[PDB]
RNA sequence: UUCAAAGAAUCAUUCUUUUUAAAAUCCGGAUUUGUUACUUUGAGUA
RNA sequence: GUGCUUCCUUCAGUACCUUAUGAGAAAUCAAAGUCUUUGGGUUCU
């Protein structure tokens, strides 16, 4: 684990096979929709994936459609600025900061809001890296709080 | 973390050579742990071994003679030129009748012999006795 | 009247009866499958002979495009159907192109790893068996300097005639599309 | 055979004790619902005929010695010198034994036969000092370091050990030219059991 | 020159004063049972004894020639 | 023997070739009348088709799976 | 991310020859294809 | 056994015990091991 102490090796491991499976009947096109639709939603990538999962018969949308479901958001458009990961990582920072502020003697709580910040800039950093953030793009802890929308 | 892939089944080949054990599990297979393996075969020192494809870095079990000393790696891949390579190999293995020092040279992964015989010296990976 | 057609070859032996036979199963309509042949055509064929006391094998070189839209789809039918027709063990592979890595195509910049060779050789493994799924690939090399990929399969083809002969089949293919030894095996 | 399975289940070879010791987990077939671990008895059966053949193997009988320091299992070793040609030991092992020359009961052989390394172990131990084999009958929880062969039965039951160790005696009059096949061997087990 | 002794399991190769590691002798059988003349034979290395693993090796051994029959 | 390995399935997720532990489930409801699909270890909730009834009790691990119902797995 | 394959000599090994894709160039044949590190040959040094 | 409980396997903690043709100057150490058969990476002293 990047920062604990923490070693645990819990992990999705995905099957051998990764042409899809014989009983699949959903065609690409259909699941590509229901993407887009459980997108519009309000759901992120991840949660996306689980509900894809979960809700309807399908495994792994790479099988199905030779795109992964960032790739194909992005192709749609319906992508958002501001990437997953990094944007709950804001979120926590801002949930930090309030706390902070409500209550001011926190000392482990503002130790951990160092460690997120430490983490957000080297998310952030890799994301302007590629060119899913803007170079102009640096992170405050004024600002933060209207970011994440 | 990992780094040299090639260094960390080098290490555990040696222990499972210490051990006794005839069967080793080199856990994440590179192309040029292979070579080096193939190498390894070619001269003697290894028997059969399955890389076994994942879907992944695959992983390659390999069959033992009971007949390795050591074998390892000598990280900083040096750089070493074709006179700098006697010096080297004096250093490093235990005769000068025997015993395999691997280098990486543009014409492929070869021993030090074979380096002199082509020409070319090139980097230096590992080593065996 | 068509046939010529089906094929993208000057007509050579056994393509020609390729299509022949394609076109025969087109008018007839055998077994299920209905006007599949209007779809189909093909590249190129290869008869190849293996270690046995007799039998010839053929490849089928398909336009890829072709290969991805309707042959794999419909692919156990019509290898069945081909059986039936010409005794030689038939297998349909995907004319796909592979290309050196540094090299500057006129198309691309940076080849893409579809086109690659290690991934081509997979995808036309894949393809070569095609009744069944690869379980397992697994790659021994000998201590002789030799290297052998030990495949396996599923189940599925272990209720048919032809087992062992069709392994072998798949192997000489194999071989002879990219100079490999294979073997071909399943689970108890 | 099946008439030496039947013997054993008769006596107690079959069950292990509790603790099982890993390199051991191979011979024992599965574990009971009592807590007890229950040997796979052809494997026992395979294991005590190889034993016999390397006994049978040494040219002269005298220089095999065998070994118990358990009470009940000193009677059995007794009967299996006699019976084969073999030295007993039986009770209390001198630890200069198989080491020191000059001591008064030196005799140093080409086989040992310990009954159990758990409590025989110093012999077990001397063994290597002088590239001595060692057949050892052991438990399910015993250690094998230095046994060659590990004939799994059980030590505790002294009644099991007496059975195995004639079960060995009689592989070894077959092997030699003595008692012939077919014919079953005429003395009994009861004979080697403690009273 | 005396070539030394290679263990017949690991191949490690036993020198003078090992002692402990062990040339284990096995008699064979004639079609009846009785004792043919002939032995087979294995050298067992110190570290494998020492380990414990032997009993395994001797097995592997056995499995190997025709002498017992099961491996593990 | 490391590669041609038998019974050890009970090994961890990290086996000689990994596999999941999980799999996809044919499942139906007392009289729902249709082939619903599911995946164990399935986090969030599964409504079937019809009457919008809890199909699986979500869980830590492998779904508690609601009433007496029956379950295929998908198999191949 | 092109892995490999086959033939001849020598005492299982060594050194050699040949081909297995794609693009541009030349009269079906024949011949160019990232940068640097590294390495090899040189060149040039009182 | 009576949803919990046990037993099996397995993860992540976390100690202990025996054992080292492993180590160590020894005390001891499953890491202090894989080290004159010396080079996985790296910071500090
Ligand atoms: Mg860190
Ligand atoms: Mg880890
Ligand atoms: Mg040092």
């Amino acid at each position: 684990r990047m920062y604990g102490k923490g070693k645990g090796i819990s992990s999705s491991t995905l099957p051998y096979k990764r042409k899809q499976p014989s009983w699949l009947k959903q065609k690409p096109s259909e699941i590509e929709d229901a993407i887009i639709k459980l997108a519009k939603k309000g759901q992120t990538p991840s949660q996306i994936g689980a509900t894809l999962r979960d809700n309807y018969g399908i495994p792994q949308v790479k099988s199905v459609t030779g795109n992964k479901i960032l790739r194909i958001l992005r192709a749609q458009g319906i992508a958002t600025t501001i990437p997953e990961d990094l944007y709950f990582l804001i979120k926590k920072a801002v949930s930090m900061r309030k706390h902070l502020e409500k209550n001011k003697k926190d000392k482990d709580c503002k130790f951990r809001l160092i460690l997120t910040e430490s983490k957000i800039h080297r998310i952030s950093r890799y994301y302007k890296r590629k060119k899913l953030l803007p170079s102009n793009w640096k992170y405050q802890s004024s600002t933060a709080s209207a970011l994440i929308a | 973390v990992r780094m040299s892939v090639l260094a960390d089944c080098l290490k555990t080949i040696n222990n499972a050579e210490k051990r006794g054990r005839r069967q080793v599990l080199i856990r994440p297979s590179s192309k040029v742990v292979i070579k080096f393996l193939q190498y390894m075969q070619k001269k003697g020192y290894i028997g059969s071994f399955e890389i076994v494809d994942d879907h992944r870095s695959g992983k390659i079990v390999v069959n033992l003679l009971g007949r390795i000393n050591k074998c390892a790696v000598i990280s900083p891949r040096y750089d070493v030129k074709l006179d700098e390579i006697e010096k080297i190999i004096t250093s490093i293995l235990p005769s000068r009748l025997f015993g395999h020092l691997i280098l990486t040279t543009p014409y492929g992964i070869m021993d030090h012999e074979e380096a002199r015989r082509k020409h070319t010296g090139g980097k230096v990976l590992g080593f065996f006795f | 009247a068509v046939q010529k057609r089906v094929l993208k070859s000057n007509p050579s032996d056994l393509e020609k009866e390729i299509a022949q036979c394609l076109l025969d199963i087109e008018l007839s309509s055998s077994s299920d499958i209905k006007t599949d042949a209007k779809e189909i055509k093909l590249l190129s064929c290869d008869l190849i002979e293996v270690e046995k006391l007799k039998k010839k094998t053929i490849l089928i070189y398909i336009p890829y495009k072709i290969y991805t839209t309707y042959v794999r789809k419909i692919q156990r039918k019509l290898i069945n159907e081909l059986e039936k027709k010409t005794k030689k063990y038939v297998v349909l592979v995907a004319k796909r192109t592979i290309l050196k890595g540094k090299q500057k195509n006129k198309s691309f910049k940076i080849i893409p790893r579809s086109r690659t060779l290690t991934s081509v050789y997979d995808s036309i493994l894949e393809d070569i068996v095609s009744p069944s799924e690869i379980i397992g690939k697994r790659i021994s090399m000998k201590a002789d300097g030799k290297r052998v990929f030990k495949i396996m399969l599923d189940s599925k083809e272990r209720q048919r005639d032809n087992i062992e002969e069709k392994l072998i089949s798949f192997a000489a293919v194999y071989k002879k599309i990219t100079r490999r030894d294979a073997v071909f095996s399943l689970p108890p | 055979k099946e008439e030496s399975i039947a013997k054993m289940l008769i006596c107690k070879v079959h069950i292990g004790t509790k603790n099982l010791e890993n390199k051991m987990k191979r011979y024992v077939y599965t574990r009971a619902k009592d807590g007890v671990h229950i040997i796979n008895l052809a494997k026992t059966y395979e294991k005590l005929q190889l034993a016999a053949r390397i006994i049978v193997a040494i040219s002269n009988p005298a220089d095999v010695v065998v070994v118990s320091a358990r009470p009940f299992g000193s009677r059995a070793v007794l009967k299996f010198a006699q019976y084969t040609g073999a030295q007993a030991i039986a009770g209390r092992w001198t630890p200069g034994m198989l080491t020191n020359q000059i001591i008064q009961k030196f005799t140093e052989p080409r086989l040992l036969i310990v009954t159990d390394p758990r409590t025989d172990a110093q012999s077990v131990k001397e063994s290597a000092y002088a590239n001595i084999p060692v057949i050892a009958l052991c438990d399910s929880d015993s250690p094998l370091e230095h046994v060659d062969i590990a004939i799994p039965c059980n030590n505790k039951g002294k009644e099991s050990i007496a059975l195995m160790y004639w079960l060995l005696a009689q592989e070894v009059l077959y092997l030699k030219g003595v008692i012939p096949r077919s014919e079953p061997w005429n003395v009994m087990v009861d004979m080697f059991l403690w009273r | 020159i005396y070539i030394p002794r290679k263990c017949s399991a690991t191949s490690r190769l036993i020198p003078a004063k090992e002692h402990g590691a062990v040339q284990i002798n096995v008699g064979m059988v004639d079609a009846n049972g009785v004792y043919n003349g002939k032995t087979e034979t294995f050298a067992i290395s110190g570290h494998v004894r020492q380990n414990g693993e032997s009993d395994a090796c001797l097995n592997r051994l056995m499995y190997e020639k025709k002498l017992l029959s099961f491996q593990n | 023997n490391p590669d041609p390995v038998e019974e050890s399935k009970k090994h961890k997720l990290k086996r000689l070739i990994p596999t999941p532990n999980s799999y996809f489930m044919d499942v139906k409801c007392p009289g729902c009348l249709q082939i619903t699909t599911l995946f164990s270890h399935a986090q969030n909730v599964v409504l079937c088709g019809s009457c919008n009834i809890m199909l699986c009790q979500p869980t830590g691990g492998k779904c508690k799976l609601t009433e007496g119902c029956s379950f295929r797995k998908k198999i191949e």
